């Protein structure tokens, strides 16, 4: 889901 | 906070809203731009005050708890929704009945 998707891939790779 | 923001985000990506965008009188942005992915969670706040205005207490709570809920949002904006929206509107909040998932997960 859209906005949540985007930002858990972020941290994840971070 | 001001117009263009507001404006921009509620018209979407559909002709809706007659309301220009930016100090231009024109209408040419205002069939686009549709607060999505990175600017939806910023979109839904604008929105949530749209709802009040088109008087909605069911609806508007919801947008409302959606964004708090949000671990992507800052932490130290909770004190500030709450504050300023969910404690004065105590009453309107009150008369709607609240089930024991809504409760817990809050």
């Amino acid at each position: 889901f859209d906005g949540p998707c985007q930002n858990e891939i972020d941290l994840l790779f971070s | 906070l001001d117009d263009p923001v507001l404006n921009a985000i509620v018209s979407k990506n559909s002709p809706a809203e007659d309301d220009v965008i930016i100090p231009q009188d024109i209408l040419d942005c205002v069939v686009t731009n549709s607060m999505r992915q990175t600017l939806a969670p910023y979109a839904v706040l604008s929105q949530f005050y749209e709802l009040r205005d088109r008087e909605d207490w069911g609806q508007a709570l919801r947008l409302l708890l959606l964004l708090i809920e949000f671990p992507y949002l800052p932490k130290h904006y909770l004190v500030l929704l709450v504050a300023k929206f969910l404690y004065p509107i105590f009453l309107l909040d009150d008369k709607k009945l609240m089930d024991e998932d809504s409760v817990a997960t809050v």
